[PDB]
């Protein structure tokens, strides 16, 4: 399973 | 044994062709199990292993949905990495991520990963730690003060200790059929004659899984690392994996050379030679 | 900034004369991801090939497997032809059955 949250550069 | 679980993000623009292309791969060990493409007519999370599909439509839908807000994501990172480089609109860039953990035999956590890459070149990545980055450079370091201030390593180390291990313990016991089974390889040494006094002993490793091996010569007991031609391990396309080690010896002297195999499913390494 | 690829021509099974078998060119160490691969017997591309979906080793290099069903002969002759942008010509690689 994937974590959901991805904060950007 | 010990296992890995690991997701793989490719983003690729493409000016001219429309807005960058998003891939996901996500594998246990050496085995695909799932895969996301923005280009795919209907885009959503596929499986691609037989254990992975008794998850309901309730994890396919999560899964799908964290794809496709990724796919937003990574294209505002490719947007970003061009202003950071001080790059034109007109070429094509990549941004790589790779992330997951690795668990030992009674399943724990042995370490985390998080590490992205813009045009196949290191960008940044967390710690073993799990709780601060390693900035590549200068742009990257922008990046890193952004994380910082969000407490982002804080986020990533709860998956990693806790859904990252949990998923991955599940996968392992419903593919344990697959998983957890070594297939040891299948070892034989051919014999070619080159020229009338140089003759190509090929020591082959076929049918292994995982991919991880070792195949090495010896001649009167001693390494011959400059002198042996190692492929690059290479999928079968059936799960397994092949490789071959070749040196070139000299007519009559096949006996003193010895080829050497080690794979996690074989109990102690194996000897070989040329057997006429 | 730029890899070129590695190639290797191969069968998934040992190779036996009229016995049905897989037709495998490995694609690999390279960057970026663009490339693309033909399976040749005899010169003429074959049709229908199918390919793994993209993927990177730890150092960030891409990999791709190509393959086909193929019945190998003692006549027939196989390849792999592959471009990429560190190529300026394609690389043709035959299919030797002691590799």
């Amino acid at each position: 399973e994937e974590y959901l949250k991805a904060w950007t550069f | 044994g010990s296992h890995s679980m690991r997701y793989f993000y490719t983003a690729m623009s493409r000016p001219g062709r429309g807005e960058p292309r998003f891939i996901t791969v996500g594998y246990v060990d050496d085995t695909l199990f799932v895969r996301f493409d923005s280009d795919a007519t209907s885009p959503r999370k596929e499986p691609r292993a037989p254990w992975i599909e008794q998850e309901g439509p309730e994890y396919w839908d999560r899964e799908t949905q964290i794809s496709k807000t990724n796919t937003q994501t990574y294209r505002e990172n490719l947007r970003t990495a061009l202003r950071y480089y001080n790059q034109s609109e007109a070429g094509s860039h990549i941004i790589q991520r790779m992330y997951g953990c690795d668990v030992g035999p009674d399943g724990r956590l042995l370490r985390g990963y998080d590490q992205d890459a813009y045009d196949g070149k290191d960008y940044i990545a967390l710690n073993e730690d799990l709780s601060s980055w390693t900035a590549a450079d200068t742009a990257a370091q922008i990046t890193q003060r952004k994380w910082e201030a969000a407490r982002v390593a804080e986020q990533d180390r709860a998956y990693l200790e806790g859904l990252c291990v949990e998923s991955l313990r599940r996968y392992l016991e419903n593919g344990k059929e697959t998983l957890q089974r070594a297939d040891p390889p299948k070892t034989h040494v051919t014999h070619h004659p080159i020229s009338d006094h140089e003759v190509t002993l090929r020591c082959w490793a076929l049918g292994f899984y995982p991919a991880e091996i070792t195949l090495t010569w010896q001649r009167d007991g001693e390494d011959q690392t400059q002198d042996t031609e190692l492929v690059e391990t290479r999928p079968a396309g059936d799960r397994t994996f092949q490789k071959w080690a070749a040196v070139v010896v000299p007519s009559g002297e096949e006996q003193r050379y010895t080829c050497h195999v080690q794979h996690e499913g074989l109990p102690k390494p194996l000897t070989l030679r040329w057997e006429p | 900034i730029q890899r070129t690829p590695k190639i290797q021509v191969y069968s998934r099974h040992p190779a036996e004369n009229g016995k049905s078998n897989f037709l495998n060119c490995y694609v690999s160490g390279f960057h970026p991801s663009d490339i693309e691969v033909d399976l040749l017997k005899n010169g003429e591309r074959i049709e229908k090939v199918e390919h793994s979906d993209l993927s990177f080793s730890k150092d960030w290099s891409f990999y791709l497997l190509y393959y086909t069903e193929f019945t190998p002969t003692e006549k027939d002759e196989y390849a792999c032809r592959v471009n990429h942008v560190t190529l300026s010509q394609p690389k043709i690689v035959k299919w030797d059955r002691d590799m």
